[PDB]
């Protein structure tokens, strides 16, 4: 709405935040968690941790 | 750099086919000769950011560095006598000439689908 440039299209938080995201099934579904497996929360590896 | 975009697109279609076929549950890297190693998650593409600072710095610290030491020295011995002599014995057997006769040339002595196409490569070698 702000910008007119279109829909946010990415995150940067903290590692708690990631952590949660990865756990969470992102889909659309009943509901869900797990192992933290969407995401990488390595920041050994990298910054980019993926996708939602 | 946008200048060697068309052979990125070359090199990102050959990376593209490697992972299109199961070649994994390899252990040793499926490399014989060449580059330097690095290992890294997808990176940004943009720019050779740290991870590439890191390892080109680390192929030219310590790297180039003695290669450079290792190359002059070959030059050195190449310009030196006697040995230049055995050097240009072997280029010159590896490569000569004659009068009218060919020079390299392609021998298309192999099935191919056309004898048009064997003669576009003969054009395309010269």
């Amino acid at each position: 709405r702000q910008t007119g440039r279109g829909e946010g299209n990415f995150i940067i938080a903290s590692r708690n935040v990631v952590n949660v995201l990865a756990s969470v099934d992102t889909g659309i579904s009943y509901a869900a968690q797990g192992l933290a497996t969407g995401f990488s929360t390595d920041t050994t590896k990298s910054v980019f941790a993926g996708v939602l | 750099l946008s200048l060697f975009a068309p052979w990125a697109k070359m090199d990102e279609r050959n990376f593209k086919d490697q992972e299109k076929e199961d070649l994994v549950s390899i252990t040793a890297p499926k490399l014989d000769d060449g580059a330097r190693e690095f290992e890294v998650s997808s990176n940004e593409a943009a720019s050779p950011y740290n991870a590439a600072f890191q390892t080109i710095f680390g192929s030219y610290e310590p790297g180039m560095k003695t290669t450079r030491e290792l190359i002059d020295t070959y030059r050195n011995l190449m310009n030196n006598y006697e040995v230049d002599n055995a050097v240009s014995e072997i280029v010159s057997d590896a490569i000569v000439y004659e009068d009218d006769t060919e020079v390299v040339a392609l021998n298309l002595d192999k099935s191919k689908f056309s004898p048009k196409i064997k003669n576009m490569m003969l054009d395309e070698f010269s």
